[PDB]
């Protein structure tokens, strides 16, 4: 009854793990790939 | 008298003029099927043959009336109830399968009722049968297009949150359930008395006070799914993920395909009225809030139209290529350098992947420096880049049909036992061994439905299960049994297994613009045309197969006792035979033109058929490939074996050495613990930012849909205003 | 028809069913 | 009565089971086609009327012109 | 539905009338989706007891493609013709066994 | 339908049973075989069924399905072959007409055989190509036929 | 080509001066 | 005797047909490029 139609459908099927401090802008989403 | 000059052409030309419960059902006698159920024997009596309880022949024969008594007078909770809808038949259908099975809105209408308040315990128009088939889905194959409405109002009510209170998403609920409560309106309740409507208690539950129909009235049209679009959008949900949702309710009713064909041209419009790639991958994106991702439900439901556009060809780009060396072929510099750094750093990869995949199961230091990359994907990481990891694939490709081509080069009439195990002869049968294993967790991982449907994975199976069956069957045909013709079969396996090889490694041009839509369309014409074309010409080949064999056999009478002379002209002074033969044989060949005549005009219908579609194919084949490349490991099939063994004997040991350490390597391709692109779940005030970015796009979109859907509504009376403004010219008023 | 398709229709089919303009072309030239 | 008929092709029964209502169904039939035929009917009257405004386009607005001419 | 098929028929064998039929066929068909269910289907073919004239009937035996070949017609005769769903137990693994 | 195609695909097999079945040093009863009699006595009922759908539903619908002539001509082919066998084994025993008796049942195999396409018709991608072959031994054949032929 | 697609929206605002001015 | 020379060849026509076609489909690809170029 939690889920929904939509719900079972569309929605991100895995669980993640929320990073702490993760940004998505140009630079500094590669802080820790270039250092 | 005679009738009109209409009236003998038109006209209609003929003239004309019991003891058990489930019998009381089926003819829907309410008073009979109370009494004997007061003597009972059961309510779940089931005859023999197909296995039908007594509620699933009101359900049948169109008595909601029967099914409305069990649920007033011989029930005791939700529980009790719903196990007499799910009880299956012998095919597998339940209460809601059998009124949609067969067109029984009456019925149908009951059983939403029932289930819009909440009377169930489970999703009644989601449980399957024996087939996988559904309510929706044998309603829709049958074409019962009156109950097909029935469930697509309440798929599309289903869809608009009942917790959220906004005064344009409860007014498109009440528009929706009195769009139902209106369609029944008639067919009343069995008791005489107290008589009520169908919907009585879901109009009650929805706070709403509204403050000769047509056919643009009692029908879901395209201002209805517009009224939906925007309710979900302005309840919270991803407007895009809404009209993909919406078109593929629409696709799997099979009778609403001028429907399909709006959703389809608003999965477009909204697609493009975004301008940067900020906007594009602000609508894309799951949030904590709505963590619905439309990219992924895409590439799961196979949709074309979306996956082929501009702006969805550019966010795959820049993670697949974003270096751009698929242009390092349109030059002389490109095809010198671009192809020498190949062969260095595949040699150098043969040498070196074997090394990392040993240390990498249990020497902790590599795997945490093996995970560093991917988000910058370019050549200072070099195994991360997707496009890199299809290369090496394609030349680990390559590498075994030379490797297998040179295995029947080189067999002589030599030396039969040193050569029935070899170091290539082997080693190649470890190959085709790790194929097999690809393949498995290949399906297993994703689906029947994306395997049956790639590129070549049924094709890659059995040139690998073949050549394994060539390695087995010449190892006990040499030592086990002596000899037979069973070496002979050994022959044929390792035929069809380099036949399979060379025609795999034409899948090196899946990106070529030339080659591309010419290969998937010789699949095409090869897979549809060819195997219905054969079994026509079995039918006509059998025909004169046999027909000659009557045309050829013997009558002998010249005998004066019994069975003495007999008059010999069999092939399968008496000049009249071969005149019959030579006329029988023009009609073969007048046959055998007529045919291939046919035949070349079959595939040219589907050169024209694939070819009108031939940079949309491509560029949703290229997707696909795009997104199974970005979530697969650098580890070819060749390697695939490997990696599974020093995991499993790696992670064996950091059980019983230190406890909670984690990061393993997945004994999996396809890794799950990635989201596909780096712009999902944005945490922090990047989220309000896109939040505010998004509804800056979808509110821009949602209305040039309503002025779009105003022209409309002035083309439907443009005969009435160009008649009100010619008598607002001056021959009356100015 | 011009009075029953004068401001909708009452021959009850959106207008007189059979009447438009012909509001009236030119020679001219 | 029910005598094995020689001809084959039985045509006492018409072809389909919805051909002849009795009843309601004859009053809900009639009030199905009025309402299908009718919006038929009149999307034709104004998709004949468009092309008749396309082709004579120019002349629907020289005739608002031809106003300020006469009154 | 039986005057645009009669005015076809009459324009058929009129052989300079193409132009007409050409809109007298594509008004078949145009009437036959302004019909959205099967409920609106079968009320617009079925003979009354006021008119009995069928346009199916008629359709069939002046050898008509274009109205015999639409998605609602093919409808009515597999409705009536298969109406147990046994047609599509052939696209399964576990029905062409049992089937057959 | 199913029962009307089960009872034809039986039909060519038991015809072409019969060619590939067929004892040469056989005496007279070869011709009065029970399964030589029995598919005789099959297409005389298959004549008597083209009249009645000959007379109910006439001359223009029974001309336009393009199957009701191979009915016809496979019985009457087998009907005549049936005959001419049994004249052609007692009473006048010559090459000239044994050879016609040998030319009907394979004119009557080929027709047995080009009626058992008749199971595709329902299905679709084979549908088509029934009627994409019918359409063109209709319109296109006897046009260019009748050139070839010049 | 804009007065094709656009109408009945040069007819729709020669009756909206009807609902101003 | 012992089925021998049987079993290949009908992996010898399995071969061949299923090559002529690919060729006659391919052919088919080119008549058909060159005419909407000539045409
Ligand atoms: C003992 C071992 C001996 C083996 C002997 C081998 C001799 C050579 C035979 C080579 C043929 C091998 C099989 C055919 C290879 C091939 O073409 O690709 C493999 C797959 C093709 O999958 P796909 O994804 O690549 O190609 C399409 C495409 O991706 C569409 O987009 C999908 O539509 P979708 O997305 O909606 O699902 C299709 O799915 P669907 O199936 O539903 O239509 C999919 O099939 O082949 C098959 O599916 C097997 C089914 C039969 C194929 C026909 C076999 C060819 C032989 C016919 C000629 C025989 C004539 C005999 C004459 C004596
Ligand atoms: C030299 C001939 C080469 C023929 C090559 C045959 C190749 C066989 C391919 C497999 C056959 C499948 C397709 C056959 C299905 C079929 O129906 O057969 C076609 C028919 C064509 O006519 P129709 O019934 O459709 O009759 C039409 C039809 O009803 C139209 O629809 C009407 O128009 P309408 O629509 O207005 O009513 C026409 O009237 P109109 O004059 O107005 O046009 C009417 O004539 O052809 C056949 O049945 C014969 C095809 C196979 C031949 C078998 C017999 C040959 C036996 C000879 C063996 C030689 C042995 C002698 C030596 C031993
Ligand atoms: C676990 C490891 C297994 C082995 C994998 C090694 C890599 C093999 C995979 C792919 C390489 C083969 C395909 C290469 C195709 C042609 C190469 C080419 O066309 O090049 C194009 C571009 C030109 O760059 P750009 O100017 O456009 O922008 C880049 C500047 N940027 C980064 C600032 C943006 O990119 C570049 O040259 C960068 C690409 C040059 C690298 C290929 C040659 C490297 C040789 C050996 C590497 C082995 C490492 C072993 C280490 C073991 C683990 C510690
Ligand atoms: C050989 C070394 C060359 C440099 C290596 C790096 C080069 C590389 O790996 O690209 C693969 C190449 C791509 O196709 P290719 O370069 O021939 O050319 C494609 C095509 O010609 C069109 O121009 C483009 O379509 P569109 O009009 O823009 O839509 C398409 O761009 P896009 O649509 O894709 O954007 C072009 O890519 O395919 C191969 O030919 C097989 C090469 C050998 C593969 C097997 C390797 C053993
Ligand atoms: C064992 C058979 C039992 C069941 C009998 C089944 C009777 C029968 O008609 O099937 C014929 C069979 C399968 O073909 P089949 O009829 O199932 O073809 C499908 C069928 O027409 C569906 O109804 C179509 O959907 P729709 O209508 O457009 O919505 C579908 O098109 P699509 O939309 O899915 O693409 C078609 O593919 O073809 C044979 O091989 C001959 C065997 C005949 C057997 C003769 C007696 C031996």
């Amino acid at each position: 009854k939690k889920p929904s139609d939509y719900g079972c459908q569309l929605h991100y099927k895995h669980a993640r793990v929320v990073e702490p401090e993760s940004t998505t802008d140009d630079g500094m989403k590669r802080l820790k790939d270039v250092g | 008298k005679k009738p009109s000059d209409y009236g003998c052409q038109l006209h209609y030309k003929h003239a004309r003029v019991k003891g058990t419960l489930i019998t009381a059902a089926e003819l829907g006698l309410v008073d009979k099927y109370r009494d004997l159920k007061r003597a009972g024997q059961d309510i779940l009596t089931c005859d023999w043959p197909y296995h039908y309880s007594s509620i699933l022949y009101a359900c049948y024969g169109n008595q909601y009336k029967i099914l409305q008594m069990v649920e007033r007078e011989f029930v005791g909770s939700t529980q009790e109830l719903t196990a007499m809808h799910t009880t299956r038949c012998w095919v597998g259908k339940n209460s809601a399968m059998v009124a949609a099975y067969q067109g029984h809105l009456e019925t149908m209408l009951y059983i939403i009722d029932l289930d819009m308040q909440g009377k169930f315990t489970e999703d009644l128009f989601k449980q399957r049968d024996v087939m996988g088939k559904n309510a929706m889905m044998w309603a829709a194959s049958q074409g019962h297009t009156d109950t097909i409405e029935v469930l697509l109002v309440r798929s599309l009510y289903r869809l608009l949150p009942e917790d959220c209170a906004d005064p344009l998403v409860l007014k498109t609920r009440w528009k929706l359930v009195s769009l139902l409560a209106d369609l029944a309106s008639h067919c009343r309740d069995y008791d005489p008395g107290c008589s009520r409507s169908f919907f009585q208690e879901v109009l009650a539950s929805i706070k709403y006070d509204p403050v000769a129909v047509k056919l643009k009235d009692v029908h879901i049209t395209v201002r209805t799914l517009q009224g939906v679009i925007v309710s979900a959008y302005r309840a919270g949900m991803n407007c895009m993920g809404v009209i993909m949702y919406c078109q593929s309710l629409l696709q799997q009713a099979r009778y609403f395909d001028d429907l399909v064909a709006q959703l389809t041209a608003w999965e477009v419009k909204l697609l493009d009225t975004c301008r940067n790639k900020q906007e594009v991958q602000a609508i894309l994106a799951p949030t904590e809030d709505d963590p619905s991702e439309p990219v992924g439900y895409a590439l799961a439901t196979f949709d074309k139209a979306f996956l082929s556009h501009k702006f969805v060809q550019q966010i795959f780009t820049e993670k697949w290529d974003t270096m751009g060396v698929t242009d390092y072929t349109k030059s002389l510099f490109g095809v010198v350098w671009g192809g020498c750094s190949l062969v260095v750093a595949f040699a150098a990869w043969a040498t070196i992947c074997p090394l990392v995949v040993v240390a990498r199961s249990f020497l902790s230091p590599v795997q945490d420096f093996m995970m560093r990359g991917k988000v910058i994907v370019d050549s200072r990481f070099p195994w991360h880049v997707p496009l890199y990891r299809w290369l090496l694939t394609q030349c680990a490709l390559i590498t075994f049909t030379v490797l297998l081509s040179y295995l029947v080069f080189s067999f002589d009439p030599s030396d039969p036992v040193p050569a029935s195990v070899a170091p290539l002869n082997t080693f190649l049968a470890v190959w085709c061994a790790a194929i097999l294993v690809d393949e498995v967790q290949e399906y297993v991982e994703e689906g029947r439905a994306e395997y049956m449907s790639s590129g070549w994975n049924v094709m890659d199976v059995t040139m690998a299960l073949s050549y394994i069956l060539h390695y087995i069957l010449r190892i006990i045909a040499v030592r086990v049994t002596d000899n037979l013709n069973i070496l002979l079969v050994v022959n044929d396996l390792l035929a069809a297994a380099a036949l399979m090889a060379w025609f795999r490694m034409v899948s090196v041009f899946e990106l070529s613009s030339a080659i591309g839509p010419l290969i998937q369309m010789m699949k095409q014409m090869l897979i549809k045309d060819v195997t219905r074309f054969a079994l026509l010409v079995l039918v006509i080949l059998l025909g004169f197969s046999v027909g000659m064999e009557a045309l050829f056999q013997e009558a002998c009478i010249e005998r004066d006792p019994t069975t003495n002379e007999c008059t010999k002209y069999t092939s399968w002074f008496e000049q009249k035979r071969v005149t019959g033969v030579i006329f029988y044989l023009i009609f073969a060949i007048v046959t055998a033109i007529l045919l291939l005549n046919l035949f070349i005009a079959m595939l040219a219908d589907t050169y024209t058929r694939v070819s009108t579609q031939a940079m949309v194919e491509f560029r949703y084949r290229k997707a696909k490939l795009m997104a199974s490349y970005s979530r697969r490991d650098f580890v070819c099939p060749p390697f695939n074996l490997l990696h599974l063994v020093c995991a499993a004997v790696g992670n064996g040991l950091r059980r019983l050495v230190w406890g909670p350490d984690g990061f393993t390597p997945v004994s999996m391709r396809k890794n799950e613990t990635v989201p596909l692109f780096s712009w999902y779940f944005p945490q922090g005030e990047e989220m309000r930012q896109v939040v505010v970015l998004q509804r800056r796009v979808v509110d821009d979109f949602l209305n040039s849909n309503r002025v779009a859907l105003f022209r409309e509504k002035l083309n439907a009376e443009l005969p009435n205003l160009v008649h009100e403004m010619l008598k607002q010219k001056g021959k009356g008023d100015g | 028809e011009e009075a029953a398709a004068a401001g909708g229709g009452g021959s009850a089919r959106e207008g007189a069913a059979l009447h438009e303009p012909t509001w009236g072309v030119d020679d001219g030239e």
